[PDB]
């Protein structure tokens, strides 16, 4: 990019970097240093919620027993995508609450964000030239050329191209992933679940704390169907294994924020000792000797 | 003393959890589809067949493979370092050979005219043209210190045409029939076992103790290692006649006894970007780095055979990656040597040294794009693969994206679907247990051994075989990435994500992309929560829950 987006970027990253390095012992795992804790915590309450049962209330004050399960998502959330919006950063720091008693630095913020969402892409030289050199296929000749009116630059929105914004957008996916837990304990008072999540770098892990049936019985069905029946039509996807429905509502409420969970590059699994010691290795080391 | 400016602010709208809870409430009450996919091994090779189905059909069928060894050179005794000495007394000899030979194409021709002026030179020019830089002296045939002139009356009509014609679509193999992949399989098990073939401070105690005992020892006899030492002195010629001053004239050099005989056409020069320079290699037929089908002839002679390749324009960047292949390939197997002896707690045997060594001695040798996608994409599909649910689909269109010119790529693709389709078969059977994970006992789902990709071992940790799939993926020299397809293909998805933001922007309005959707609009709409759009009652909760 050019000097001044460089310095807008540089504000905005210095704005945020100041306002996450706090909070990087619980949720952020900044490299270096302390990376290795905040994961390592995270995973330790997982681990201790799963030593537990769950004993869920009926209405005639009977207690089912569900076993308390969990499975991981290692998904890159906060990895730089061509489809984003750099708008939505800009009511999200609008009153992200700071120590400081006036609003003028935040103003700026709002300002270099405002100001980052216009740019130009330009073309280079040399595909321009293997442009000229027989252009024969449709669609993706005739759209490229149209984008250009001057057949030099034309106009992008939204994306900031690889900008420095990664300590923006991993804060960004931290107070989703916070929306997303407070949205899932205010939609389910009785099913006490779990969730918990920790970010490094351009990758976070996701842990979902499901229920299944202990005797495979049918006191779970019935539970559903009387719920169903009560008037609470969100049960439909929860009576039958439902981590699917946590994480579809966690992809539903990200998605919201223009954060897309890319179907490649992410895979789940169940508690699984070499899974989390790959994670916990590519978490300290990020270039192989070789 | 500076002020900031009041600039602007942003009013805080009320928004309300209770809204976007219910929101939740009407979408799960219905059917919701999950975006990853189980892995069950027959998935993985539905998706593979698939994939060759409709890479088949969208690329045209190509009967004749390419060529992927950059150079084509052959061994059968032991090597010895290059010395002018050395040059002279086989450049002589190479001639004498050559000289005895029916011509039967033009680039033989070209061969046997190149042979015929150099045995041909004067003992002044001869002499100069083996002489130091600060000693050698103008003539009228040898301008350059290792340089040599041929004009237009010594070229015969043959070669005339051929530097007249270097003067002067897209297809794919078909990977859905069995016959070109087992040719190809073939090809490339008869190079490795060529290449694999035998030719007849404490710090420094342990080294000798284990490291230099158990690989340096074991690769010495093999054939690859007096092979990359012939590279190495073939590139250290091609960049010695890469100057600007001997880039436009004729050369000649022969090595290992004049069984390897190299040829130099006048190129231009490195110095300016997009160049390259052109030889051609005529050596005896034997073990080694041959292919028969990209040679451009064969010549017999008696009771021996004699093979020539065509026209073998290279850049600078791969040269460079070709003069040190062998130290790359010797770098790499000592990675993948700790690497296994960290994993098995033990040593290798010295099969699996030879075959990883000629493996990875092979990929240095053959630097091409496709390869290096292929390595990238293994890196995260061996993931994909071992975990429960996962989007190994798409990355197996990733791994189909490219179309198939040679046959490496295709013996490659042979043998990541067969490590995939087995580590797909592994995952089967997950029991439960209790072990200690941290400092609480917890449950596992652990499937139980790993196929290796260029050894006949299993691993311990499936890490071991991310370490191999990312050693031979950094094998391929960092700016292969900068080629035209890749430029082409960034450029075209930020012009193309670029539309679809411009779309909905005319679509849905300027504003309403701008400062993001409201909820009502939303409930309203259904369809508003994609990619490229926010909602800001969703930024609101999601500040407010940040600030909690």
């Amino acid at each position: 990019t050019t000097l001044p987006t460089r310095c807008r970027l540089e504000i905005i990253e210095d704005y945020y970097d100041a306002i996450a390095k706090n909070i990087s012992e619980e949720y952020i795992s900044y490299g270096g240093e302390k990376k290795i804790l905040a994961i390592q915590g995270a995973l330790e309450k997982a681990l201790r919620w799963a030593s537990g049962e769950s004993f869920i209330e009926l209405s005639n004050h009977k207690f089912i027993r569900m076993k308390r399960k969990l499975m991981y998502v290692s998904a890159d959330a906060t990895k730089w995508s061509p489809g984003d919006n750099s708008a939505k950063f800009r009511r999200f720091t609008s009153m992200l609450h700071n120590g400081l008693p006036n609003n003028k630095l935040k103003n700026c913020v709002i300002d270099a964000l405002k100001q980052v969402y216009k740019t130009d892409f330009f073309m280079s030289r040399k595909l321009r030239n293997y442009i000229d050199s027989m252009e024969s296929l449709d669609p993706h000749i005739k759209q490229f050329l149209d984008f250009f009116p001057d057949g030099h630059h034309g106009e992008v929105k939204g994306n900031w191209l690889q900008g420095n914004l990664n300590k923006c957008s991993s804060l960004f996916g931290v107070a989703m992933s916070l929306l997303f837990k407070q949205v899932w304990t205010n939609l389910f008072p009785e099913l006490d679940c779990f969730f918990e999540f920790a970010h490094h770098s351009d990758d976070a892990l996701f842990i979902y704390g499901y229920l299944e049936p202990v005797d495979d019985g049918t006191d779970w069905f019935l539970f559903v169907s009387q719920q169903i029946q009560a008037g609470h039509l969100h049960w439909f996807s929860v009576n039958t294994e439902m981590w699917k429905s946590m994480f579809n509502l966690h992809e539903h409420i990200l998605l919201l924020g223009s954060i897309k969970i890319s179907p490649k590059k992410t895979t789940v699994s169940p508690t699984n000792a070499e899974f989390l010691s790959t994670f916990f290795e590519g978490c300290a080391v990020s270039i192989p000797f070789v | 003393p500076y002020y900031i400016p009041d600039y602007k602010g942003m009013e805080p709208i009320g928004a309300n959890i209770e809204d976007l809870v219910d929101y939740s409430k009407d979408w799960l009450s219905r059917a919701r589809n999950f975006s990853f996919f189980e892995v069950k091994g027959t998935a993985v090779f539905e998706c593979f067949n698939s994939n060759e189905a409709n890479h088949c059909q969208r690329y045209p069928m190509s009967r004749k493979p390419r060529n992927f060894l950059l150079i084509q050179c052959s061994l059968i005794t032991s090597y010895k370092p290059a010395t002018t000495l050395s040059d002279q007394i086989d450049s002589r000899r190479a001639c004498s050979y050559i000289l005895n030979l029916i011509p039967d194409t033009p680039a033989s021709y070209l061969i046997h005219d190149m042979a015929y002026r150099y045995i041909n030179l004067t003992r002044e020019d001869m002499i100069n043209y083996y002489a130091p830089r600060i000693q050698f002296k103008q003539t009228q045939n040898v301008r350059e210190p290792g340089t040599f002139k041929l004009t237009s009356s010594m070229l015969r009509a043959e070669s005339k045409a051929m530097l007249d014609l270097l003067n002067n679509q897209i297809e794919s193999l078909n990977i859905a029939s069995h016959i070109v992949q087992s040719e190809s399989v073939s090809l490339i098990t008869k190079i490795l076992s060529d290449l694999e073939l035998n030719i007849t401070t404490v710090l420094d105690k342990f080294f000798q103790n284990e490291t230099q005992k158990y690989l340096i020892d074991v690769l010495k006899k093999t054939t690859a290692w007096h092979i990359g030492h012939l590279i190495r002195d073939i590139t250290e010629s091609l960049i010695a006649h890469s100057g600007l001053k001997r880039s436009k004239y004729w050369s000649l050099h022969s090595y290992n006894n004049g069984n390897v005989i190299l040829f130099i056409l006048p190129s231009k020069s490195l110095e300016v970007a997009g160049s390259f320079i052109r030889f051609i290699t005529v050596f005896r037929i034997g073990p080694g780095l041959v292919d028969k089908d990209n040679l451009d002839t064969i010549l017999i002679d008696g009771d021996s055979q004699w093979g020539v390749s065509k026209v073998m324009s290279i850049d600078l960047n791969r040269l460079l990656a070709l003069n040190i292949a062998f130290e790359k390939a010797l770098i790499a197997t000592a990675t993948w040597f700790q690497y296994y002896t960290e994993d098995q707690g033990q040593f290798p045997l010295q099969y699996a040294i030879r075959s990883v060594f000629a493996n990875h001695f092979l990929l240095a040798i053959c630097q091409k794009m496709k390869l290096c996608a292929i390595f990238d994409n293994l890196r995260y599909l061996i993931p994909a693969v071992t975990s429960l649910y996962s989007g190994f689909p798409s990355l197996i269109e990733k791994l189909f994206e490219r179309p198939f010119k040679s046959s490496l790529e295709v013996y490659i693709y042979y043998n990541i679907k067969s490590l995939l389709v087995a580590l797909a078969q592994n995952n089967k059977a997950r029991f439960y247990s209790k072990v200690k994970l941290l400092g609480l006992t917890v449950d596992q789902s652990t499937v139980g051994v790993y196929p290796s990709f260029m050894s006949r071992i299993v691993y311990k940790h499936y890490r071991s075989l991310i370490s191999e799939v990312t050693t031979c993926f950094f094998l391929f020299e960092k700016g292969l990435h900068g080629n035209m397809n890749e430029e082409a293909k960034i450029h075209l998805e930020t012009v193309e994500w670029a539309l679809k933001f411009r779309e909905k922007e005319e679509k849905y309005g300027e504003s309403l992309v701008e400062n993001g959707y409201m909820m009502w609009e939303l409930r309203a709409n259904a369809e508003l929560a994609e990619q490229q759009l926010y909602c800001q009652d969703a930024i609101e909760l999601a500040a407010i829950e940040l600030n909690k």
